[PDB]
């Protein structure tokens, strides 16, 4: 029978350690084909493999090649290429003669473009296709703010480069992008000072132990971060390369591994009728010497997919015409390469690894996450990209905390509050004010002559005011009530003009003498500056609305280590434009006062009605004083001005009644 | 004789399609060299030679299509860049020694991974010491650079870095693409740099400069580095990858600074081969049909013939070389050592490459300036020597730069109304000093307010402006004295004044009360004192203004503005206004109190009303424009005016009525 001849280019010397990966990866194929040998697939022809020792220096592997090409048979395809150069220069230079190589181990994304290589194609996962896999881990549970950390090769740069790529539609964000070179610590500097939650590490294996040493320096850890690291160091490297394993290891624990998955669960039967158990076990048993390799599984899947692709190529409609094309190829021929690259890229069946399918150049593989539990990895979720769908192993995966952990800095707001105990006692002496007030009232009506009723008035307001200013503030049961305090404003502003009408014009009269139609002209003369007070407050109506308006005092604390900032908040009734308002209105009430307060150091020698008027002008000035001098504590103000009217609002009765009564109850 | 075979290799097209230009040389150099029998008695040269495009797979097909066939080859002549160092990378596995005339690789200069690799091409860091002196000529410090990925460009973009780091000047944009022009053009325009420095080839500058067109980031601030080996007609030949048309791009491209470096003697002198660089130029132009101005690697093609012409006599100097095989190393050996301490006098001056490279003196820099290219000088980074000629136009003259800023000075008004406030306080002064002396010369209380009202229209002109006069920066003593005399003057008048309608009102209800007054008027200067004890003065600077409202010019204007101030001044003069305030109250109130005392009341009612209505106007104003200075000079002056006018016409007037 006529031989159809094959290459492969692989390692095979002791001199490399990616030998002893040749000589594992060898019995997986001679038992294939030994199973293609078991079937006979083929009735005419039977198949040849040559093996070519490369070492992967590139003039040896070059040289290699050409005594394989000016020495060796028309061989059919070329198979492997483990070492990144000479497989990039080989994939380069095949279209000279239109061939196909395969490989199983190029793990680098610069194979991806068909107009630099038309004629290449892999079945190992490249590294890109993790990048689905960690924002469906993401979704998974709801993270928001990354960091990220990648180390200047040009492999860590393109997966970083195709971060960007893949990140676009969602909402995410990309905060510290560090990229270091040799000095990492300075980096988990950035990432402190930006205080970023969750890591996504770029880097090889000698940086990683002076990262987390000069990390626990920073302590960068906890109940608080997660670490996405790709795993694939051999296992327990960290047992030999400034910072001791006891000072390591209480931080090396919960760091996320992010690995590919070599074999399958599923124990159905394939296309060699096998499960992955029974090739596993026939495999280890078919071998004793080397040590397991972990790459077998795909060159026995590659193996069925170029046989089955060589005889779906092989039907052809010319039975003896092809049949001397094959047995006649200088080398030269394109259309029959051009059909074998059609039949085997519509490659899609299932194997060992799975149903296999080739998405340019590219078999959509699965994606085995992982977690570092008690000094050891354990396997923790799949993830099926043909399928999208993410498993996970329930039952095994542990948190140092109790939820994985929320990434922005969360704050709430509050208004602030007033101390009810100190409100409770103000309250108490609301009433006894008031009570005492509308019993001289009816002392006055015993004694029955408006001027006391008028002072009486003023005082109830007065008395009103001093309750309703702050039980409107804090208590936001009401809650539309920042539209009334206009509303009590008015009404307080009207008692105080009242009470300091009857202050103003007995004096003014006092003075005037030192008739019952004067005092007729007395009264409307405060109901001229009464009715001045309304059209000020029309005015104030007109001049703002005095809405509510909301004070937001930001400082975010925490009472109790909580991340859920407090930022308290304060009503506030004005809007801000009419502070020419109030100020024009506190020198009415001035001007108003001033005269009082200098003709009472003239008529000294309506006898303590003047030390009233300076005993309460020093009072309401200093409240005035207060008034402005604070909110930045809203209780200590309006327990304040409560101590200062119901000082004044009373203090007025007192010093008006104190002797009255005294001499007329003698 | 012996024919003995050479390999070579000649691109005809792709990215520098020099062969078309070295191949014609290369055939005259041989004819030349097969005349003398002194240098091969037995010998005769042959050729053999191939196309590659710049295509490692066709330059694979064709090595193996040399090395594996008949006759035995020796020396192999490899075009491009990445085909020079994959064949000097393989050379080793048959004992061979290559020599390359394009690459400009720096990296290539390594031994051990090269043994046996020469190039006679100088590397690309010899546009560096002109780039940094071109440089430090106009002191620019804001460079964006674009670049293609390629290992060729990186290495000369770290060398200018590390360069460039010793003479501080940073380089703040470094973009990067491979075939998309629209993203890093998009994000220069963004990022709306001024001087731009481009490495890339050919078809991408015609497609990076339709994208420059297109986004409108040439013009005025943008000068355009790139290197000048390109044909004089690039802007010309058809293209249908693009839309652009053809003078949009000759206007965009206009006025930019090219360089590139010498290849030959600039004067005539003679070589071996008993010719000249002139002659040698007027033989290539002639038996070439085609133009120099259209052809590639025109200007290299005598670093061949100094090639061929040096390989010649080291085998003269090697001198039984014909059972040459791929197997043994003596012969190899032997023309190596003969070939290293190769050094002579060839057209292209003296010729020694066994060394670190880079042996050329001078290089050159020219500007296209309307339509064509213009030299601008010569240079050499030993002697440092920068030859110019003046013939750089500019956008009008001057070279455009980054960016700069002017701090403006908040001007004054020293006018016609500085000189009527000057003119008004002089005539108060004058005024008051002839009423004074004609009522000394006919109220004593009366003739010290009419001091401290000389004092006042005396302390009216010192109010200063946006410096001018003779001797400046002592702002804070000038305004503090100012300020001084003028609190002195005031209290000592207004005091005069209020005593009298004190006494009145006592009297209404000998040196006692005029003498507590006067004292009550120097506890002003002790409030006075104890202002200027813990903080007297201050020069502070307000800038106000925004920062660039000019038009045309790219300076940004700020304005800054200047006014005496204190450590903490506000609570002190607010203080003194209500202490002030409370003085003059207390005389507007004992003016009614007790009602020359009609006059001394009407003057007071006008004066206090004077002094309250500008407190505030002057407080809270600070455009002294024409509000501020205006209004309280204005105030002063109409005071003590009216008040003395108003006081001394029934003296005077009455005296003589
Ligand atoms: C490999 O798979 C198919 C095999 O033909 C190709 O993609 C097909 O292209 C044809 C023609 O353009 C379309 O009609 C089909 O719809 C495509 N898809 C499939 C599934 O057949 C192409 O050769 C390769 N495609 C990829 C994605 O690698
Ligand atoms: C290049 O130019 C061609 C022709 O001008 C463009 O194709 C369109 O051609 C039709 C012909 O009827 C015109 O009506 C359209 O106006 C053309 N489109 C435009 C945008 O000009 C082609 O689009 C041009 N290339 C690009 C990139 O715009
Ligand atoms: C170049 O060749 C010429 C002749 O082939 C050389 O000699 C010339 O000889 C004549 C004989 O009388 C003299 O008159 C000329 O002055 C010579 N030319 C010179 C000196 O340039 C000549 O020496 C050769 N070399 C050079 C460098 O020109
Ligand atoms: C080039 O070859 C010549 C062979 O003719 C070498 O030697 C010549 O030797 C004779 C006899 O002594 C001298 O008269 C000539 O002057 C020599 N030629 C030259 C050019 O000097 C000569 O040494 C060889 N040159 C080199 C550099 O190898
Ligand atoms: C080829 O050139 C000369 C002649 O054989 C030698 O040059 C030596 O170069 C090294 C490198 O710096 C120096 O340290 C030696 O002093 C040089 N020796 C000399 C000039 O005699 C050397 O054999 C070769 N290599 C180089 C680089 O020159
Ligand atoms: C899977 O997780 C849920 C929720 O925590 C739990 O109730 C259930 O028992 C888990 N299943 C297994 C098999 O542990």
């Amino acid at each position: 029978s006529p031989p159809l001849s094959i290459m492969g280019l692989m390692p095979l010397t002791k001199e490399v350690a990616k030998g002893s990966i040749g000589r594992g990866v060898l019995p997986a194929v001679e038992l294939a084909i030994e199973q293609i040998r078991n079937e006979s697939l083929l009735r005419p022809y039977f198949l040849d493999l040559r093996l070519y020792d490369t070492e992967c220096d590139n003039a040896k592997g070059l040289k290699a090649f050409y005594d394989a090409i000016k020495y060796g048979p028309n061989h059919l395809m070329v198979f492997g290429g483990v070492c990144p150069s000479v497989t990039s220069i080989i994939a380069e230079s095949l279209q000279g003669w239109n061939l196909v190589q395969l490989s199983f181990a190029a793990t680098t994304p610069v194979l991806a473009d068909k107009k630099k290589y038309p004629y290449f194609f892999r079945t190992v996962p490249s590294d890109n296709a993790v990048n689905p896999a960690i924002l469906k881990l993401l979704k998974h549970y709801q993270w928001k703010r990354v960091g990220t950390l990648t180390q200047d090769v040009q492999r860590f740069s393109e997966v970083r480069n195709d971060l960007t790529g893949v990140l676009y539609g969602e909402d995410i964000e990309i905060s510290d992008t560090e990229s270091f070179s040799n000095d990492p610590c300075t980096s988990v500097k950035k990432l402190k000072g930006n205080d970023v939650r969750i890591i996504l590490g770029q880097f090889d294996q000698n940086m990683a132990a002076k990262v987390f040493c000069c990390a626990y320096e920073e302590n960068m850890y906890g109940s608080k971060y997660q670490w996405i690291i790709p795993g694939w160091y051999e296992p327990s490297w960290w047992e030999q390369v400034r910072c001791l394993r006891k000072n390591l290891l209480a931080a090396m624990e919960g760091y996320i591994g992010v690995d590919f998955e070599p074999l399958s669960s599923k124990q159905i039967k394939t296309i060699s009728g096998k499960t992955p158990q029974q090739y596993e076990r026939e495999y280890n048993n078919k071998r004793s010497g080397v040590g397991p390799s972990k790459f077998h599984g795909y060159a026995y899947d590659g193996i069925w997919v170029i046989a089955k692709t060589l005889q779906r190529a092989m039907e052809t409609l010319h039975a003896s015409s092809r049949h001397q094309r094959i047995q006649d190829f200088n080398y030269t021929d394109h259309t029959l390469g051009r059909i074998i690259l059609n039949a085997m890229n519509e490659t899609n069946f299932f194997g060992v690894t799975g149903q296999v399918v080739f998405r340019n150049g590219e078999r959509m593989g699965t994606i085995k996450f992982t977690q570092f539990q008690d000094s050891r990895e354990v396997k923790v979720g799949e993830y099926n990209a043909v399928a999208d769908t993410l498993e996970i192993i329930n039952d095994t995966i542990r948190f140092q905390g109790s939820e994985p952990p929320k990434d922005k800095t969360i704050i709430l707001e509050q208004l602030r509050k007033i101390s009810l105990p100190l409100y409770s006692i103000l309250s108490a002496l609301t009433i006894l004010g008031m009570i005492m007030a509308s019993a001289f009232l009816f002392f006055n009506i015993k004694n029955r002559p408006y001027m006391n009723n008028l002072i009486i008035l003023g005082g109830m307001l007065s008395y009103a005011s001093i309750f309703l200013f702050g039980l409107d503030g804090s208590f936001v049961s009401e809650k539309t009530f920042e539209t009334l305090c206009t509303v009590r404003t008015w009404i307080l502003t009207v008692g105080y003009t009242t009470a300091f009408g009857a202050m103003f014009a007995k004096t003014w009269r006092v003075h005037a003498i030192f008739k019952i139609i004067k005092d007729q002209k007395l009264l409307v003369i405060v109901g001229g500056m009464l009715l001045i007070d309304l059209c000020i407050l029309i005015c104030w109506q007109a001049v703002d609305p005095l809405r509510r308006t909301v004070e937001k005092y930001s400082m975010e604390p925490d009472p109790a280590g909580r991340d859920i900032s407090i930022r308290p908040l304060l009503e506030h009734c004005e809007n801000t434009h009419m502070t020419i308002w109030l100020g024009i209105v506190y020198a009415y009430k001035g001007l108003l006062m001033l005269f009082g307060c200098f003709l009472a150091w003239e008529t000294r020698n309506s006898k303590y009605i003047g030390m009233s008027v300076y005993n309460v002008g020093i009072m309401c000035i200093i409240g005035a004083a207060v008034s402005f001098l604070t909110r930045d504590q809203p209780n200590v103000q309006f327990c304040i001005v409560a101590l200062v009217i119901i000082f004044c609002s009373t203090i007025t009765l007192c010093l008006v009644f104190v002797p009255k009564l005294i001499t007329l109850r003698t | 004789r012996r024919a003995v075979y050479i390999g070579a290799l000649f691109p005809m097209s792709g990215g520098w399609p020099g062969g078309q230009a070295c191949q014609p040389a290369v055939e005259m150099a041989l004819e030349d060299v097969n005349s003398r029998r002194d240098i091969l008695p037995d010998y005769e040269l042959k050729l053999i030679h191939h196309d590659s495009k710049c295509d490692p797979g066709q330059a694979t097909k064709y090595l193996y299509e040399l090395l594996y066939n008949d006759p035995i080859k020796i020396i192999l002549m490899p075009g491009c860049s990445s085909v020079s160092t994959l064949v000097a990378e393989a050379a080793r596995m048959w004992n061979l020694i290559v020599l390359s005339y394009g690459s400009s690789s720096p990296a290539l200069s390594n031994r051990q991974r090269f043994p046996t690799f020469f190039r006679t091409h100088p590397s690309a860091t010899l546009h560096n010491p002109t780039r940094v002196k071109l440089f430090e000529k106009w002191g620019w410090k804001k460079i964006a650079t674009i670049q293609q990925t390629t290992e060729v460009f990186t290495s000369t973009l770290d060398d200018l870095e590390e360069r460039v780091k010793e003479a501080g000047i940073e380089i703040t944009f470094r973009q990067s693409f491979f075939s998309d022009p629209a993203v890093p053009v998009k994000n220069l325009k963004r990022q709306d740099a001024r001087i731009i420095v481009g490495l890339f080839y050919e078809t991408e500058a015609r497609k990076v400069f339709c994208e420059v067109y297109k986004e409108r980031l040439f013009g005025k601030k943008y000068v355009w580095f790139l290197i000048g080996w390109y044909a004089d007609n690039w802007f010309k030949i058809y293209d249908p990858s693009i839309n652009c048309t053809v003078d949009e791009m000759t206007e965009a491209v206009e006025g930019h600074i090219t360089t590139e470096i010498v290849m030959l003697n600039p004067a005539n002198t003679r070589s071996i081969s008993n010719m000249t660089s002139q002659e040698f130029v007027e033989k290539l132009t002639k038996r070439l049909k085609r133009h120099p101005e259209e052809t590639g690697g025109f200007q290299e093609a005598p670093l061949a013939y100094d090639a061929i012409w040096a390989l010649a006599l080291a085998l003269n100097k090697t001198s039984r070389l014909e059972d040459f095989n791929y197997n043994n190393q003596t012969i190899t050996d032997q023309i190596y050592r003969a070939m290293n301490s190769s050094s002579f006098e060839g057209v292209s001056g003296h010729v020694v490459f066994d060394a670190s490279g880079s042996r050329m003196a001078w290089t050159l820099i020219e500007q296209l300036q309307g339509g064509s290219y213009k030299k601008i000088g010569y240079y050499d980074s030993t002697k440092d020597d920068l030859s110019w000629s003046k013939t750089d136009k500019w956008i009008g003259g001057s070279p455009p730069a980054d960016q700069t800023l002017v701090i403006k000075t908040f001007r004054f008004l020293s006018q016609k109304l500085f000189i009527s406030v000057s003119v008004l306080s002089s005539l108060g002064i004058v005024l008051a000093v002839v009423c004074l002396s004609f009522n000394i010369y006919n109220p004593n209380l009366n003739n010290l307010t009419a001091v401290g009202c000389s004092l006042a229209l005396a302390a009216v002109f010192p109010l200063g402006l946006d410096g001018y006069h003779i001797g400046r920066n002592q702002f804070p003593f000038v305004c503090q004295a100012r300020l001084w005399l003028l609190g002195l003057g005031f209290s000592l008048g207004y005091g005069s004044m209020f005593t009298k309608i004190w006494w009145v009102h006592t009297v209404f209800t000998p040196w006692k009360l005029y003498a507590t007054v006067g004292l009550l008027v120097g506890m002003d200067v002790l409030t006075l004192a104890i202002w200027q004890i813990v903080d007297p003065l201050h020069r502070t600077i307000e800038t106000f203004a925004k920062e660039e409202p000019k038009e045309d010019i790219d300076v940004s204007i700020l304005p800054q503005l200047e006014h005496c101030s204190s450590r903490k001044m506000n609570t002190w003069l607010g203080i003194f206004y209500g202490y002030k305030g409370l003085l003059l109250l207390l005389g507007i109130f004992l003016a009614y109190e007790t009602k020359d005392h009609r006059a001394v009341g009407m003057a007071i009612y006008n004066v206090a009303v004077l002094c309250l209505i500008t407190a505030p106007v002057t407080m809270i104003l600070s455009s002294q424009q024409d509000a501020a200075f205006a209004f309280a000079s204005l105030a002063i002056v109409f005071s003590s005016y009216i008040t003395l006018v108003v006081l001394f016409v029934p003296k005077m007037r009455r005296l003589i009525t």
